[PDB]
Formats: C-alpha cells, sequence, structure tokens
C-alpha cells in the first residue's frame, strides 16, 4: 500500500498533545524544562511539558 | 545491575565528599566509568512494580488496574482496515483479470505476504517476464489518478 | 460545573482485564452502569437490549465491532457474540478446581 | 400523528411482547428487503413496520 | 533544506508542490506525468535553477499533474510562500527570478525540447552528455566522461529504450571506444566528437 | 497593431524581435529554428498570449535564433519597450501579467511538449487539433471540425511527414469516418473516439 498508493512514508510517530475539545482558552503560562537543570525528572523520562 | 542500582548512588552518597551532597552529576557515571544513558538505564530499572490492584485513592471504586487497556482494536480502525485491506482488492476493478486475478496482492498481501516472482513466473503464465510488465501495467492501472479513483481519500 | 461534570462518550478502550471499557469519569468514561437497573430492565425482559446490552458492549470483540459494521455495513447487527468475560471467569474457576 | 394512537394496537392484540417481536420481524426485513433507499423507508424501519400493521390491524 | 535522492516519488497525480519545492541543487530532472504517462525528464533541475513551476499555476490546488524523481540527492529549501512571497508580490526582487525559474528550467528543457524532437535518440544522448557528463567533472575514461556511474540501461529508461538502443548503440560506441563500462565513464574522447 | 499573415518570414537567424514582439492574436504558432533547422511550431501563439520571449533574453542582441510564421492573419497590439517597460521594471503590473506571459508561450507549448514525443503521431496531431479544430468553431459535418481550410497532408508541413502517415492515416480513418475531407471539415464526429 505504502508503495502502492504511491509513496514511502515512515511510521516515526507523533501522539503530540491535542488539548481537549471545547478548550477555547487562551494559554497563559508554561513551566517547562529538560535535561539541563537536571530535569528533576521522573526518571526514565526526558523532558517536562 | 541490582548492585549498581544499590552502589552507583551509594558510592555517590559517600563520594558526595569534595562535592555538594549528590556529587557532580554525570561525573558520577565517569566516577564509576559508565555512560549516563546506561545510568538512567539502571536508575529507571529500580524500585519495584506498583500494586496495579491497590486502591485508586482515598476513596473506593478503586483497586488500581481497574485501569487500562493496551489494545483491542480501537473499533474505528478494525472497521477501517478490513474496509481498506478488503478494498485494496475489492477496488482492484480497473484492470483486466490477467493481472487483477494474480499480482492483485503483490507477491503476498492478505497472505502472510508471499509466494513470489519465480512462482508466478510459473504459477500463472509460465512467465518470468510477464510478471513485471503486466504487473507494472496494473501497477499503473491504478495510479494515474483516475484509475481506481474511488479510494483517493486513502492518501495512504 | 457541567464542564468538569459533563459526560458522554461512544466506546473506545476497553479495559485490560475484563477488557471492558472503563469509566473513571474520563473523556472516554464508561457510561457507568447499574445492575440495580439490570434488576429493573428485565421487569419487561425482551432480552435484546439486555442481550446486546451486555454483550456487545461488553465482551464481544467481534461483536462490538460486528456492530460497528452492521450499521455502516447496512447489515442487521446480528446476534450476540457469546460473552467471554464469562469464559474469563470460567477460566480462573476451572483452575481454582472447576 | 407521528406516534401516539399506537398505544392501543399493541395494548389490545394478545401477547404484547409478542407483538413487538414480530413487529421487528417486519422491521428487519422490511427495511432489509429494499436497500435501494426507497424513501418509503427514508423514515425509521419500525415505524412503518408498525403502522402498516396498524392500518391493517383493523 | 529540501533535499531529495533518486528512486522516490516526488510529484504525484494532483500534487500540492506549491509551497516551494524551491530546488537549489541536483544534477537532475523533472520527471513529469500525465495520463498516457511518460514520467520523463520532461524537464530538469540540476543545481542552479528552482521549482515553483506548476506550483505557481492555479497554485496550491491547480490541476498539478506531474511526477519527478532524481538520481541526485537533490537540494531545495526550508520555507513556504514567504521567500517566494517576497519574490512574488512585494517586488520583482526574486520576481524576475520567478520568471527566470521558468526560463532556467522550462526554457532549459525548451532547448532539449527542440533537440529531443530528432529521429535517432543517440543525438539526445550525445546532447545530454555534451552538457553534464562533460562539464562538471573531468573528461576521464575515453574522453568527455560520463560524469558519474549510472547504468547501460540508463538510455533504456531515459527515453524508455527496449534493450535495443542498448548493446546496438553501445556496440557502435564500443567500436569507437567512446565508451567505458568501468564506473560508467562511457564517452567520446572529445566533446565536439559525437556532437559533430 | 503588429499583424502578420501566413507564410512570409518573421524570425530569423539572429533576430531583433525585442522592442515588444507582442503577438496579441492569431490561431497560430512559433516556428523556431536553429542549425539542424526545424522551424516547427516549436511553440505557438493564437489569440491570447504574447511574445516577448527570447526577445527578453540577453535582449535586444541576445543569441536570438528562431524563426516563425503563421497560417493566417495574426494581430499584435504593440509598443516600444514601453508597454512592456511598465510591465517590466515599474511594477509587476504586466510583470504580474508577465509571469502569466512566461507560462503563456510555455503552456500549450509544454502541453504540446507533453504530447510531442509520442511514438507515432496521428495521435498527438489529433490532440493538437482537438484544441484548435474543435473549440473556436463548431463541428459542422463529420464532427469535431477542422476549424478551417488547411493542407491535405497537414503532417507533410506539420511534423514534416515526407511519405509516411502523409496519406496513410488519412485512409486509416477515412473508412473509419473518424476523418473526412469536406470543405476541410475533417474530424471525428467525436474527438473522444480519437482522444482515447
Amino acid at each position: 500500500l505504502r508503495a502502492i498508493f504511491g509513496e514511502k512514508a515512515r511510521d516515526v510517530r507523533d501522539n503530540s498533545l491535542r488539548v481537549p475539545n471545547g478548550e477555547k482558552g487562551r494559554v497563559v503560562d508554561v513551566r517547562l524544562f529538560t535535561r539541563e537543570q537536571g530535569d528533576e525528572l521522573p526518571p526514565g523520562a526526558n523532558m517536562v511539558v | 545491575l541490582y548492585e549498581t542500582i544499590s552502589r552507583i548512588k551509594k558510592t555517590t552518597k559517600l563520594l558526595s565528599q569534595e562535592m555538594g551532597r549528590k556529587p557532580t552529576e554525570e561525573e558520577i557515571a565517569t566516577r564509576m566509568e559508565m555512560t549516563i544513558e546506561k545510568l538512567r538505564f539502571i536508575a529507571k530499572s529500580a524500585q519495584l512494580p506498583i500494586s496495579l490492584e491497590t486502591p485508586i485513592g482515598k476513596e473506593e471504586d478503586s483497586r488500581l488496574g481497574d485501569f487500562i487497556e493496551s489494545d483491542g482494536e480501537t473499533p474505528e480502525d478494525q472497521v477501517s482496515k478490513n474496509l481498506l485491506r478488503e478494498d485494496l482488492e475489492k477496488v482492484l476493478d480497473s484492470l483486466s483479470p490477467r493481472e487483477r486475478d494474480v499480482l492483485r496482492l503483490r507477491y503476498g498481501l492478505d497472505d502472510g505476504r508471499m509466494k513470489t516472482l519465480e512462482e508466478i513466473g510459473q504459477i500463472f503464465n509460465v512467465t518470468r517476464e510477464r510478471i513485471r510488465q503486466i504487473e507494472a501495467k496494473a501497477l499503473r492501472k491504478l495510479r494515474h489518478p483516475n484509475r481506481n479513483s474511488v479510494l483517493k481519500e486513502y492518501i495512504r | 460545573l457541567v464542564d468538569d461534570k459533563i459526560h458522554a462518550r461512544s466506546t473506545g478502550p476497553y479495559s485490560l482485564v475484563t477488557q471492558q471499557p472503563l469509566g473513571g469519569k474520563a473523556q472516554q468514561g464508561g457510561q457507568r452502569f447499574g445492575e440495580m437497573e439490570v434488576w429493573a430492565l428485565e421487569a419487561f425482559g425482551a432480552a435484546y437490549t439486555l442481550q446486546e446490552l451486555l454483550t456487545v458492549k461488553s465482551d464481544d470483540m467481534q461483536g462490538r465491532n460486528e456492530a460497528l459494521n452492521a450499521i455502516v455495513k447496512g447489515k442487521a447487527i446480528p446476534r450476540p457474540g457469546t460473552p467471554e468475560s464469562f469464559k474469563v471467569l470460567m477460566r480462573e474457576l476451572q483452575s481454582l478446581g472447576l | 400523528q407521528i406516534m401516539h394512537r399506537a398505544e392501543d394496537l399493541i395494548s389490545a392484540a394478545s401477547n404484547r411482547y409478542r407483538i413487538t417481536v414480530q413487529v421487528a420481524n417486519r422491521a428487519k426485513r422490511r427495511r432489509y428487503e429494499e436497500f435501494e433507499s426507497a424513501e418509503d423507508a427514508m423514515m425509521k424501519p419500525v415505524l412503518r413496520a408498525i403502522i402498516e400493521m396498524s392500518d391493517e390491524l383493523t | 533544506v529540501e533535499t531529495f535522492e533518486r528512486n522516490k516519488t516526488i510529484f504525484f497525480p494532483g500534487d500540492p508542490a506549491e509551497r516551494v519545492y524551491f530546488l537549489l541543487k541536483g544534477a537532475v530532472k523533472l520527471s513529469r506525468v500525465y495520463e498516457a504517462g511518460e514520467e520523463i525528464t520532461v524537464a530538469l533541475l540540476r543545481e542552479n535553477s528552482v521549482f515553483g513551476v506548476l506550483s505557481l499555476l492555479t497554485g496550491n490546488k491547480s490541476d498539478r499533474f506531474y511526477h519527478a524523481v532524481a538520481f541526485t540527492p537533490v537540494e531545495l529549501l526550508s520555507a513556504p510562500i514567504e521567500q517566494v512571497e517576497q519574490a512574488l508580490k512585494e517586488n520583482p526582487e526574486l520576481s524576475m527570478l520567478m520568471l527566470r525559474g521558468l526560463s532556467s528550467r522550462i526554457l532549459q528543457t525548451e532547448m532539449m525540447i527542440e533537440t529531443l524532437a530528432h529521429r535517432d535518440m543517440g543525438s539526445r544522448l550525445v546532447s545530454f552528455l555534451l552538457i553534464l557528463c562533460r562539464d562538471f567533472g573531468v573528461p576521464c575514461a575515453d574522453g568527455i566522461t560520463i560524469d558519474l556511474k549510472l547504468s547501460h540501461q540508463a538510455i533504456a529508461e531515459a527515453i524508455g529504450s527496449t534493450r535495443v538502443t542498448v548493446t546496438r548503440l553501445l556496440g557502435d560506441l564500443r567500436e569507437k571506444k567512446m565508451i567505458s563500462i568501468h564506473k560508467k565513464k562511457i564517452t567520446v574522447h572529445k566533446p565536439v566528437t559525437l556532437s559533430r
């Protein structure tokens, strides 16, 4: 199919964040950070969103 | 592993000397001569599994593990894929049945996925050529966008 | 507020164990369910709703799906599957010594 | 009306359930029989089912 | 930066290639299409021109009907109707370049267009080889080198030969050592030679 | 307004067809040239496009190397490098119209290019007339009328059919009724049957 419909895509995937429906809200901050401050992070996990 | 998990940080606890409590940071890895990534690897692999049958919380209607599915099919793509898979051959209807009946499912498809170029070479028209051509013929008998132009929404 | 207190959904992930969908009051929150009503839904009987009403929205995979199709497949949604969680319950029992 | 005087037919025709069930039996098929979008069946399969019962139920 | 190798599918039936392909480098070709098919280098882009061609027709949903792929790891952009958009509306800054684009790819083929229309295809081969194999490398094995490694069935796909312009034509050129199977250098010792 | 009949000579070797070669109208063709020759409708202009094509190359003394002539009167509202000059430098006014002009000659040409190198031609010829003969007149007799009176072996002067298809295709579709010479009304009753 992939090669049949005519294209060779790839499944690198993305369950990126989709805010729930009806979320007519302006966004209003973020706190956010990654490896560097030492992500105080639940381990096994990379970076806060 | 079950000792590094209980030594990597143990050492550090004492190794914290000349440093600020939790000594350095990835130098720890170097201290024990390792790569962070393996470190997390070890860090992640510690503690234990949660109950998965423990109260959700202060309240009840709750042993944990009332609590996931991985996979069924998300009814949505089981009523999808069948349609898609089935149509992958059910819309195979823009060609003569010299190829429609054979190459239909590449060398496999619906199959585990195979019985191939040779075989058809014999299995159908004592060919070895004709596989590639009539297959290419049909391999285009669907692509100029009008051929089998009823599943373009596929965009897949 | 109805917002955080709204709720309604059409199937989705079932559980794991029962593999039944699950309502912890989420976007895909089980229309919750009350057998006190399955103790008031037979007062008229006529199974069907019950029959479905368990099955295919609980056990049968191929039921549930069967459904999905039937309608979008212009088909007369059939006939129960048979439940399975049943079978699940039966399994542990058989091992328990049944 | 759309549905109201139908409270008597079922009410006065031996086993009520039973009625229903047949009525479905109509239903199912008397949609089924025609999958050509006949607008007669544009409405729900039952309600016809019913009614043409009804008005044969004299 | 948009950057495409060979054995691909780049255009389609129906493409939205509007937001710029913006080809910067290749040494390569627009394969086109339509119904009868022939996805042939019915244009080209090497390095030094740029797409934006039927992408600038009725535009983002014209009847955009081609399909091209390379043999070069083509080079081509990281932006939308912006760098062009400058180029389009706000002036002729790259507006002249927009026109130039056509005159630098369409008109480039336009030359090969009044020449591909010849009897024997060997001409089209010699022309093609006169500009490419010769120039942007050094004329190695037996002269104006094929400036790369491709295939002897290259002609068999370029023009769509049928195992005929192959071995026969090759034969002739094998007789006049204007060929080099090794690393596909295959060529006259001199550019003018087969260019007559 | 610049206005050119059939035959005669319009481009040359070397032309100064700058200073606005404004082909504003015809139902006709750019014959081109170069050395091997073939002054073929290697483009076209009917009514509704305009020259200014290699006239806008290195410009008023580029290597301007074509030569074209018509099949009938050809109108060309014309100016100095003035009406264009607006169109060129002072804005995209008819630089906006010019991008269309760039496609103008190219379109229909590149479309005929899409056709042109098919193997045997009566085909592409059918395509060509399917544009001319069908549209801007009415079918009359036999269908999709040649929309004029022309040459019997059009092929003879078209691709240059010496003695092949010059009268054979004629017979091939004569009995087929898909063609018939009456007042040059010569057509399929239905372009489709020949549009395949």
